[PDB]
């Protein structure tokens, strides 16, 4: 959109932040009282490979390699632990130009036993403002 | 309530 053009452009994208729990019938040696399983998706299962760079998932200090990355789908980490914390979520689109990556705080969360397990669903809108051709192309094929 | 504790 420079001055002298007509056209404008605007595309908008879903993303699916989610997170499943349930207690280990069977605890850690270490004490894990959970299992829990973290993913960035797309709605009914749409490749949002085509746009998106990787997924890096940001875990509590306390776990070795707290950094986690996911450089092709399915964009997620199956974990085991004792407590709910909250875990940053960085996706990197697949452009040249800022906007780069987005980061969500999501909450890890976790149900005590004797209670059911966690499904938590958190869907997000991404719009972008006049991509260059060759992103809004990635974007739109998802 | 019925979650755990959370740790930081």
């Amino acid at each position: 959109r420079g001055s002298h053009m007509a056209s404008s452009c605007a595309v908008q994208v879903k993303l699916e932040l989610g997170h499943r729990a349930q207690v280990r019938k069977k605890p850690t040696v270490e004490g894990r009282t959970h299992d829990w399983m973290v993913f960035v998706r797309g709605p009914e299962h749409s490749n949002i490979q085509h746009f998106v760079e990787k997924v890096v998932f940001h875990l509590h200090e306390s776990f070795p390699r707290p950094k986690r990355v996911c450089k092709d789908p399915p964009y997620k980490v199956e974990e085991s632990g004792y407590a709910g914390f909250i875990l940053p979520i960085e996706v990197y689109f697949k452009n040249k130009e800022e906007p780069r990556k987005v980061r969500f705080d999501y909450d890890l969360f976790l149900h005590l036993e004797g209670h059911p397990p966690v499904n938590h669903l958190r869907c997000e809108k991404l719009t972008f403002n006049n991509p260059t051709e060759d992103f809004r192309r990635k974007l739109l094929k998802a | 309530t019925k979650q755990t504790a959370r740790k930081s």
